[PDB]
This record gives structure tokens, sequence and C-alpha cells, in this order.
């Protein structure tokens, strides 16, 4: 039990964050006072990952919970399973970040961050062999954005040999809360690419096209999208959170699925797209969780892999299923598109399958795809960035807390370098 | 849906089945070095056979036998049919041979000079022991047959029906070795040196029913009993002599290839083997047959088409 | 009586070491409480058994084993299982972290911290007896710990134990039961630094026995127990000469003169006898000709390849059950009519034939059936650089990009140590090409 | 094709049939390689923090 140390950062962070504490809670038999009232012992096997084995025979989510204004973490712990998390990992000022990478990164964040640190140290001491840390936050806000990165760059200074793992909310006009998204998102890019091991790319773009195109919901609220990144983030965790014949861990997930430092950003996909209220009892064939699962329409970053190649590939599959025609599936996929495979590295697409499905299911499947097309995601950023940028419009929220132009000019041109690293292996052959 | 890559740019009839496979819609063809193929047609040297069978879920094929090459190379040949004891140091059917045109000594080997010290005459190093050669005398020349013989994963000898008869122009003197044209009827060198290549047939070849039309009418005989017989044996002899060795029956690959065997037909009837070409060219007119039936025959019957008499003649064991 | 130190690394040689160590049990009549009733002299003995196992004073006899591994589930679960009392807790080592598929990690920087207290702990046996003949090391090529700590540790083995003989049992990497993408960097690597030290290495190719249990046992979808009880019928028979009473590679050293005649063409390729299933309701017997005949299909083999297509520079016939020598002769003669076993021209065209009376033993419920006769064939041919070409060309496709390659700088390596690797594996196949083909 | 060597015992038999005649580094340099990699491990992890410092 490698344990994992979690951190939800912002408005989105701690509420798409809650939410995975809730699916994962139900998963392992864990009811919002902590304590265990399920029927399997393989739900707790692995119990430790994710949660402290409490005094009182209680599981603690090993999770922290940050934010520069108190609202949305108030209601956190308002919530069902609010009770679930340790008081003391509640870390909150009381100025919020105003939507503003510079007031997360550089001041007021500032104030905070040595407070969380605290926190984090004190759940790591207590861990036997951390793996690293997972984080979940926006890149277009404020808090999550900018003092997440600078949690991230902290982290590593004190944890420089521990995994860094983010699920990274992409800002996107189509749900877009400020103009000013572009200009954190980018900023936060830089980041990631440089302190992180493993980034899941979830565009809330896709978030809000499934629900609109495929789910056949008109108006789509924040829960919606939520419900998605939930399924999700409960299905990439599969592996970590139950037994495998893999004995995957976040360094070898890095490992295997990164070639190249810098070019680590997933596309993820979930099993069949479901909605919160639409219970359909049909259960998918094997073929079908195949399809479905390569599908665009079941991306969570708006790019379609047909324009692009995947470098890497790991899909998880939940349920009772004959792994023969699961093998079979996978291998008819490969084979019949192997134009959108890379070629020069062999045997670049791992399976796994794990018996006990989430719930609502009888049958799904998890996809992490490292594709070169996710440059569609990046260039998209920058093309909002630079059509305010050569106007050099809005800046003052930012020059008024002490950045310069320089540094903004200096985070476009990386993300522009990250998009060139993914053409040249796109056309390399 | 069905997969190929191509790695030999050259070949006349694999490019054609190449043609042939992508127009039923159902086959595809990937970059040479996707290692994700149903059929690999390879390259004709240093071809990779030990990275073949090893794709899981996938069923490999490829239009090469890896070790035909002792049957198609001058060399080997000779070895191969002096030491299997299925066609002996007493094979009435290949001409004498001990290891570029022809005459009398002076090379351009022990063993070699005793048997031509038993004389109380020519040598070439198509081939020129046969000073006899038979005559097509409505020009008097000299010719070669070639028989494309196709054999498929379950090592069945398919004989193409179409054979065709490359011919010397010119009438056939015995002793104008250094004059190599009149007696050397290999195709380039007939486009070449030759006095007036293609006045009794187009392209200097003679097909079957022409040939057989002139054997009835000149000789009283047929093309299948008094030559086809004679080459039935012995490619049927050739290729079941090194079955061992090269069938892929119990392998994790499966191989095919389509050979060119030459001929040699003296003035008595008696057909000589010359040559086996491993990558053969075929005839113009006979290339969209041909390869119709490569593909019904050797690739369709591993890899079937959806539901909607033969070209080949079975040579049978 | 000189004895033989197994070690197990990394969780393929872990694994594959339980199952052997449970076939030998049952072939000696060893209880998994370590007794032994046959054995009528207590507290020692010079048997060829012996050669395996020691005795302690109260009549156990423990295994002549070491198991490493970097970290500790897999050896956890040998701890716990059915044979607890079969090893000394020492014997079963584990440290914390694993080498995360990496070789350069565990080689480098998490190998570098157990190897001392390894090679302690192997000592502790070594002194235990009187004639040590060497080591047999099971490992897998893909793992970071069975390819980056085994060469390790087969290093610091040469430097200490320099006229000790040392064979290996490696698992090579197959895509359809694999582990990690790395596996072809992992396995050139350790394969490059393991030539020099070792002096026969059979290897066991994961797709070879996969279909093999594919085919013959009908398992749909075999799992390592599957795989690793028929390797173990395989080890077994290879060392059987060593722990029963015979003339045939009685010592380490014997395995090196008889299979191996260069010191770098030291890879046998082993094929075996019938594979039967317990599963089927009507079965016939084969006879000694059947099984010596399934000796020459690649069905059988170890690793998949074509033995037509190289020359023999050594053949061992292992036989086990109702088998006399007049029958192998005969089975032999009609062999050589009819395929074809070509031996380079400076080796003579023969086979060692080795017969033990007592029939292959299986594990109760396992997925072989009890067999009458069967046999391992052990050649050296060149056939085998098959699978150094085929793992060579996974190799070069993604060193061409350098893909992956910052996980192993990252951990001290340099990437010369890549294209070094590669260059020797290289020379391998040159070598091969030069014993083999004309 | 003749039987040479041949060895009976209780527990087999054994023999040869021919069918046809015939025609190391230092403990010290193990510890130099391996501290060679620390140290340019070790290297890196400062040039990390040194970044990290800026
Ligand atoms: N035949 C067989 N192969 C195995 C077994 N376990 C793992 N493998 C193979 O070994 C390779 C992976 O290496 P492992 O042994 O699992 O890794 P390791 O030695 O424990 O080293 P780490 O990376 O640190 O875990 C893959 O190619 C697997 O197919 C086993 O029990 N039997
Ligand atoms: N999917 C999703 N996106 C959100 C949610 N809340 C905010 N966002 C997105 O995040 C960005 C705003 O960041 P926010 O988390 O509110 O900033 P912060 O509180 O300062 O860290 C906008 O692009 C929003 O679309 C949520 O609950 N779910
Ligand atoms: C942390 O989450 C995961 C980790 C691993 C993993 O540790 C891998 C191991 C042990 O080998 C691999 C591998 O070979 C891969 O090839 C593309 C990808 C991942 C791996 C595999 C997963 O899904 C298959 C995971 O997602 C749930
Ligand atoms: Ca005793
Ligand atoms: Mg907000
Ligand atoms: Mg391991």
């Amino acid at each position: 039990m490698r344990e994992i140390v979690h951190i939800q950062a912002g408005q989105c962070g701690n509420q798409i964050g809650a939410k995975f504490w809730e699916v994962i809670s139900d998963e392992h038999g864990i009811d919002p006072t902590g304590s265990y009232h399920g029927d399997s012992d393989l739900q707790l096997e692995r119990i430790n990952v994710y949660y402290n084995e409490a005094t009182g025979n209680k599981y603690v989510p090993r999770a922290i919970l940050v934010d520069l204004e108190p609202g949305t973490m108030d209601s956190v712990r308002s919530g069902p399973f609010g009770q679930i998390f340790r008081p003391d990992n509640f870390v909150f000022g009381q100025s919020g970040a105003g939507n503003n990478w510079a007031k997360g990164h550089y001041t007021e964040g500032a104030e905070l961050v040595d407070s969380v640190l605290d926190v984090v140290r004190k759940e790591s001491e207590s861990c036997d062999c951390l793996q690293g840390f997972q984080l979940t936050h926006s890149l277009g806000g404020g808090t999550g954005s900018g003092m997440g990165t600078l949690l991230i760059s902290k982290i590593r200074e004190e944890y420089p040999d521990r995994i860094m793992n983010t699920f990274s909310v992409m800002p996107s006009p189509k749900v877009s809360d400020t103009v000013v998204e572009p200009y954190n998102a980018t900023l936060s890019v830089h980041q990631l690419v440089e302190n992180t091991d493993e980034t899941y790319c979830i565009d809330n773009e896709a978030l809000y096209d499934i629900c609109f195109r495929t789910l056949k919901l008109t108006t789509p609220t924040y829960g919606d999208l939520n419900h998605l990144v939930s399924a999700t983030m409960s299905g990439v965790t599969t592996c970590l959170r139950f037994p495998g014949q893999l004995n995957a861990d976040l360094r070898k997930l890095a490992v295997n699925m990164v070639p190249f430092p810098r070019l680590h950003f997933f596309m993820p996909g979930f099993a069949p797209l479901t909605s919160r209220g639409s219970q359909q009892y049909r259960a998918l064939t094997v073929p079908e969780l195949t399809q479905q699962m390569f599908d665009s329409k079941n991306m969570m970053a708006a790019c379609d892999p047909r324009h692009g190649r995947y470098l890497t590939v790991a899909a998880i599959f939940r349920g009772r299923m004959s792994m023969k025609e699961v093998d079979e599936q996978m291998l008819n996929v490969q084979n019949k598109n192997s134009s959108y495979f890379v070629e020069w590295i062999p045997n670049n697409v791992k399976t796994a399958v794990c018996d006990i499905p989430p719930r609502g299911l009888k049958m799904s499947a998890t996809f992490i795809g490292n594709s070169t097309a996710i440059q569609e995601l990046f260039k998209r950023i920058s093309e909002q960035f630079t059509a305010m940028f050569r106007r050099k419009a809005f800046l003052h929220w930012y020059t008024g807390e002490g950045m310069d132009e320089m540094e903004f000019t200096e985070a476009e041109s990386n993300m522009n370098d990250l998009v060139s690293e993914y053409q040249q292996y796109q056309d390399a052959t | 849906m069905y997969t190929f890559v191509v790695r030999d740019e050259n070949s006349s009839v694999y490019a054609e089945v190449s043609r042939l496979l992508l127009a039923t819609g159902q086959w595809k063809r990937l970059r040479k070095d996707n290692p994700r193929f149903n059929l690999m047609l390879g390259e004709r040297n240093r071809l990779p056979f030990g990275r073949l069978g090893h794709e899981p879920g996938l069923v490999q094929l490829v239009n090469y036998y890896r070790g035909a090459d002792k049957l198609c190379r001058k060399a080997s040949l000779v070895k191969l049919i002096k030491t299997s004891p299925e066609l002996s140091e007493s094979c009435t059917w290949f001409p004498e041979s001990y290891v570029a045109q022809n005459g009398i000594r002076h090379l351009i080997r022990e063993v070699f000079l005793a048997a031509y010290n038993r004389r109380r005459n020519v040598w070439i190093a198509i081939q020129k022991y046969l000073e006899k050669p038979l005559l097509l005398e409505p020009g008097h020349r000299k010719f070669d047959i070639r028989s494309w013989v196709l054999v498929d994963h379950l090592y069945n000898i398919y004989l193409y029906r179409e054979g065709v008869l490359r011919t010397s122009s010119e009438p056939y003197n015995s002793a104008n070795f250094q004059d190599k044209t009149c007696h050397l009827t290999n195709h380039c060198i007939q486009k070449e040196y030759s006095k007036n290549y293609g006045r009794y047939e187009e392209g200097n070849e003679m097909f079957f029913e022409e040939f057989n039309q002139y054997l009835m009418d000149a000789l009283n005989t047929t093309l299948e009993n008094s030559i086809l017989l004679q080459i039935k044996h012995i490619i049927r002899s050739c290729l079941m002599c090194i079955e061992p060795a090269i069938s892929t029956k119990h392998l994790h690959y499966q191989s095919f290839q389509l050979f060119g065997f030459d001929f040699m037909v003296d003035e008595e009837l008696k057909v000589w083997l010359i040559e086996v070409n491993g990558a053969p060219a075929c005839a113009q007119k006979l290339y969209a047959e041909l390869c119709q039936g490569i593909v019904d025959v050797a690739i369709s019957s591993v890899f079937p088409l959806a539901d909607t008499t033969s070209i080949f003649i079975k040579l049978h064991h | 009586m000189r004895e033989c130190i197994s070690i197990h690394v990394g969780q393929a040689g872990v694994q594959i070491g339980n199952a052997c160590w449970e076939l030998y049990c049952l072939e000696h009549g060893i209880q998994p409480d370590g007794q032994m009733p046959s054995d009528k002299t207590i507290g020692g003995g010079d048997d060829s058994f012996n050669t395996f196992f020691s005795e302690t004073g109260a009549g156990k006899h423990v295994p002549r084993a070491v198991f490493v591994d970097l970290e500790p589930t897999v050896i956890d679960e040998v701890r716990t299982g059915t044979y607890r009392q079969l090893f000394h807790p020492e014997q079963l080592i584990t440290g914390k972290e694993d080498a995360a598929n990496n070789y350069a990690r565990g080689h480098y920087t998490i190998g570098k911290e157990i190897i001392d207290l390894v090679l302690d702990r192997i000592r502790k046996l070594a002194d235990q007896c009187t004639g040590l003949q060497g080591f047999l090391v099971f490992h897998s090529f893909g793992g970071g710990t069975g390819s980056g700590f085994t060469s390790l540790l087969m290093e610091r083995l040469s430097v200490d134990y320099g006229k000790k003989s040392k064979l290996e049992f490696s698992i090579y990497p197959a895509p359809q039961v694999s582990t990690a993408v790395v596996e072809p960097y992992n396995s050139i690597l350790t394969t490059h630094t393991t030539l020099e030290h070792s002096d026969c290495a059979f290897m066991v190719d994961n797709e070879a026995i996969y279909d093999i249990c594919r085919r013959n046992l009908d398992i749909e979808r075999p799992t390592y127990t599957n795989l690793n009880r028929l390797i173990s019928q395989i080890v077994s028979s290879i060392t059987a000469s060593l722990r029963f009473d015979g003339a045939l590679n009685v010592d380490l050293t014997e395995f090196q003169t008889n299979l191996v005649p260069y010191p770098r063409i030291h890879f046998p390729l082993a094929t075996y006898a019938p594979v039967i299933s317990a599963e089927k309701a009507y079965h016939e017997q084969l006879s000694v000709a059947e099984i010596t005949n399934a000796c020459f299909e690649p069905a059988n083999q170890m690793v998949k390849c074509d033995p037509r297509h190289g020359k023999y520079m050594a053949c061992c016939l292992l036989y086990r059950g109702d088998v006399v020598p007049k029958d192998v002769n005969a089975a032999i003669a009609t062999i050589k009519t009819k395929r074809s076993i070509q031996f380079v021209d400076w080796c003579p065209t023969g086979f060692k034939v080795g017969i033990n009376y007592q029939p292959p033993t299986v594990v109760p419920g396992g997925d072989l059936a009890k067999v009458q006769r069967a046999v391992c064939m052990l050649s050296n041919t060149t056939a085998i650089a098959e699978a150094w070409a085929r793992l060579d060309h996974k190799f070069d496709l993604m060193y061409a990009k350098r893909a992956f390659v910052h996980w192993y700088v990252g951990e001290g390596m340099e990437e010369g140590e890549f294209s070094e690797a590669r260059e020797d594996m290289a020379a391998l196949e040159k070598d091969y090409e030069e014993v083999g083909v004309d | 094709m003749e039987v040479i060597e041949l060895n009976k015992c209780t527990s087999g038999q054994s023999f040869e049939v021919i069918l046809k005649p015939p025609s190391d580094p230092s403990l010290e340099e193990i510890q130099k390689k391996l501290e060679a990699a620390e140290e340019r491990r070790k290297y890196q992890e400062a040039e990390l923090l040194k970044h990290l410092a800026e």
C-alpha cells in the first residue's frame, strides 16, 4: 500500500475533488461517518492508498483541501461526505484569488502556501512508502491554477523523488467564467510541463459537448460536468485502489506512458457515457466497450485522435467479462487501425481488467491515451491567449500583482514549444 | 479487413498482386515497417523470416520460402542434385554440371578435368552442353521454356497452364560460340545483339497454343505428351526433394512462393532443366490471369473474402 | 557430493522458483514441513539430493536457495504460502520499493543499496557447502529487478566466487503476457552486462510457453501459475542430473562441456516431450519414437525458431520414464532420415542421452497429465539467434527516437551504455551467423 | 551409428551415440561504475534544486 497524498485546490479543485471522494468511498464501502460497512475484503485490501486507518476503526481520506476563500470549502464540509475529511486538513484564506493566476502564485497564495505544506508534510510523515501526490484543480481560475502550480513547485522541492500527478481542468469559452482564463491556463501549463509526471487533461469543452451532444442534456450545469469527471477519476485510479495482476503504481504508469519527459499530458476516456438521471439497463458487450472507449465522442479532452497518433495507451476494464474477448477486441482495434499508433513503440497498448464494476454499471472501461493530438488543446488555448495578448488586454490585473509582460511571453513560447514536440513525433516514422 | 505490406518495389508480379488486393476493398496496405500485417511481400535478399509469426492476434503469411535459395542459385542447385539421394549422381534430366558465355577450356575443379578428359565437346560457364539443341525449322532457331510454378502454404504444387517460349531469332550454328546471340535465348541479350528480333512471333515469345500446334503439324506429337510430362516430373521432383527443409506446415508463420523453371528440349524431345528462378518476372499478356491465380490460390485461401475452374495444374504429392 | 545454490531474483524468478521447489519436494518425497521419511541418514549426508537440500539436526531438508526481490508482495506470498517452513526466513530477502520496470533503477539506484546484504545471505549458504559447484539464477529479461539487479548480482558473484559455474534460467519477454513497454531495453541491457559472467543460459520465451498452454493444455488464457508449472517441468528435467544418480551432466561444469563449445554462444534451446492435459478424458501414450520426433517440432520448443535453418553444436536428450537405449537409438536413426539436422563440421553429429527411470512427476490438481515416458532435448543451435534478432529489432525501433531513455539516464546511466549494449548484441548476432550460416 | 560410454545404475542409464565424425572487472571497478552513476545522479538532482532556487 504505497500511499498517495491527495490535494484539491480552488472552487473547481474541491468540487471535483469532493465528488471523487464520494465515488471511491462508495466503491470501498466507506460511509460518510468514516467506518466500513461493505461485503468484500477486496474493498479494504488496498484502502491505505487513499485512506489513513484512523483510531476507532475508521478510515480518513489522505486529502488536503485548499482554497483562498472559504466559500467552496464550507460547502464541502456541508456536503454528503464532508464529515469524512480530517478538519485539520482544511486550509483556507479569506481574500480569494479573483480568477487571477498572479494572486494565487505570487501574492495571496504565498501567504498560505507554507500552511498547506505543513499539512502535506504531516500526512507524508505517517506514510510507510509514499508514491507521490495527486492534485485536482482547474487552470482557468486563480487558486487551483496559480497556487496549485505553486504548491506543485514547492512539493517537488521537498519530495523530488516522488511522483506528481494532476487532474487539470482546461478552460473553454463554452464553459467560461472569465476572459482571462487563457492567460491563467497558459501560465499553469508552463508549470505542469516542468514539474509534473502525469497530467490528465480534462477539457470543459469536451465535458460540455458530451452532455449536450451525447447525453442529450440541453443546459448542463457544473454538476453534470463533474459527474463525468468523478467517473473518470474513479476509472483511472482503479488499478491503484484494487488488487490486480499488474501491481500498478504511479511510477510504473509514468515509466511506461511517458517516452519523453515533457510529453506527459493524457487524454482520458470513459466506458459508456452515462447521465446522473438515466439508469439504462442494457449491459454493453465487450466490442461495444472497446469501440466506444476509443471513440472521440468519449474523450474528455476536445481532440480528435485521428488527427494524431498514440504514443502509449492504457485501458482498464471493470466487471465480469471474458478476458479472451477483451484481448481479442483490443488486438482487433490496434490491428484494424494501426495507422493511428506509432510503429516505433512496440506493444504500446496495455490493458488491465478488474472484476469489480463501478456503481450502477455491470460493464465499464477507462481509457488513458498519450496522443500527439493533444496539441490541438494546447494551441487552442494559445490562440485565445495571443488574441488578447497582442493587445496586452487585461494584463493590468497581473502587472498590478508584480508580474511582467516578459513572463507572459515566456509561458507563451514554452507552450508553443510544447506543441512543436507533439508535432515532431506525429510525423516521425 | 486484411492487411499487407510491400518490401520489394521492383517485383512486377507482386506490384500486380498489390493492385488486386487493394481493389477487393478488403485489403489495406500499411507502411513497410509496420509489424501488424497479415501478408508480407518481402525482400529478395536478407528477408527477416525470424520476425514473422510472433504478432499476437495475427495470422502471418509471406510470398517466399525460407531455404528455397538452395534450388534457385546456380551453385547450390548443383550441390543439391548431386547430394540429395532423391536426385542422385545419375539424374537423367539435369545437364552434367560441376560448379558469362561458353566455349572450350580456359575458364574465365579436379573432378571437372577427368570427365572432360574421358573424351576420345561444348561447355558453358540457357546452357550449351547440348550442341544438339532441337531446331524450330520455320527459321531453324533455338528456344527455352519458362513454366511458372506456385507452391502454397499447404505445399500443393500448382503449375500455371500457360507457359512461355523465349526464342532465338536466327539460325543455330555449331561453331559460333563467341557469337552468343543465335544460341543464348535470354531476352535481354536478344533485344540488343540480335539480327531480326520479332519476325516469327511477337517479342520472341511463342505461347503454348502456337507451339503445340507446331508440334502436331511438324512432328505428329503434342506438347502435353512430348514435353510437359517431363516438365511436370522435374518440377515435382525438385520441390518434393526439398520439402522437409522448407515446408511451413507446422510453423508459427506460413509461406508460399512462385518459381520460374527454365527448361531445354533437345532434338529427341527430351527435356533438360536449366535454372530455377525464385523471383521471376512474367510474360506481359499473362500477368492479369496469373496474379489473379496467386490471390485465389495462395492468399485468399489463407485470408478468405466474403461470400458472393482453375488456371493451375496440381502436381500431386 | 558438490552443492548447488539457486538464486531467484524478481517476481518471475521467485514464482518460478516456488513452482520448481514444489516440484523438487514431490520428486524427492519431501513434505511441505521439510521432512523426508525416505531419508534414513538424519542430520546430514552426501546423497545426490543434497546437491539442492541441506539437512538440519531435526531431520529437516531446506532448499539451498535465496529469494530476492526489491519489493515484498511476491516473496511475502512465499512466507505465508504452502511452503513457509521450507525456507529459512533469512533466505527470503525483500526491499521496500521495486525497480519500476527500469533496468537503471534496479541495477544502480535501488540495487546498490541491497547488494551487500544479499551477498552476505548468499555467503551464509556457501559456508554450509563442502564443495560448492556454482549458482542457478532465475530471473526475467523484462523486469526492472530481474534484469537490473541480476546483472549487478552476476558481476559480484564472479569476483567473490571466481571458480564457480553460473547458469541462468531466463524469461524472454513476450507481448502476449508481458508487463512493461521498456522490456526490450531491459533485456538488451541485462544480456550485455551478464554475457561474460554466465556459463550457460536456458532462455524461456513466454510466447512459447503461452501457446503450448493454449494448444496442448486447452487453457484459453494461461496464467502465470499455468506457465510456471510447465517451466518447472522443463527446469526439473535439466537439473535432474544434479539431484539424482546418473552419469550425464552430473556437475554444472559438464553442462558447459556438453552444451557450450564457445563461451558466448551459451544459449541452448530446450524442447520438451509430451504436454498432455489432465482434463483430456482419453489419451494414447506416446512411444519413445513419437516423443523423440516431437523434440524437432518448433511447436514444442521454449523459443519459437527454425532449427532447420541453423547448425547444431551439441545435442542432449534427457529422458524420464519407461525408456531403454534400444528404443532411443532406433528413434534417432529414423529421425535422421527425415529431418534437417545438420551440425557444424568441427563437431560430431551425435546425441548425448540420459535416462531417468522415474516418470515425470505432476503436481496434484495441476494441468499436466501423468505420462509414462518423457524427454527434454537440450540442443545448442544457432537458430535461437532468431530470438536475438527479434529482440534487437524492437530495441532499435525505440532507441532511434531515444524513447524512454530519459528514465534510465535519470537514474545515473549514460546513453552510451545503451549503444554499448546494443553493439555487443550486434556482435552476438554476427557470431551466430559465422557459426551457423554458409 | 554406434553406442558409446554406456553407464547403468538403478536410477537409469546414460550413453552417447555418434552418427558421424567431425570434419572480469574488479571489486574496485564495480564500485567505480556504481559511484560514477551516483555522482551523475546527484549532479542532476543539484541542477533541479539550483533551478528551483532561482
Ligand atoms: N513465465 C513467467 N514470466 C513472468 C512471471 N512473472 C513475470 N513474468 C515476466 O517478467 C516480465 C516482467 O518482469 P517481472 O519479473 O514481473 O519484474 P521484476 O523482476 O519483479 O522487477 P520489477 O520491475 O522491480 O517489479 C514480463 O515479461 C512478464 O511476462 C512469471 O511468474 N512466470
Ligand atoms: N468541470 C468543472 N469546471 C469548473 C468547476 N468550477 C469551475 N470550473 C472551471 O474552472 C475555471 C474557473 O476556475 P475556479 O476553480 O473557479 O478558480 P479558483 O477557485 O480561483 O481556483 C473556469 O474555466 C470554470 O469553467 C466545476 O465544478 N467543474
Ligand atoms: C496508475 O494507473 C495505472 C498504472 C499502470 C501501470 O503501472 C503499468 C504497468 C505496470 O505497466 C504498464 C504498461 O506497460 C503500460 O503500457 C502502455 C501502461 C501502464 C503500465 C497501468 C494502468 O492501466 C493499464 C494504470 O491505470 C489505472
Ligand atoms: Ca541424509
Ligand atoms: Mg470560479
Ligand atoms: Mg517486482
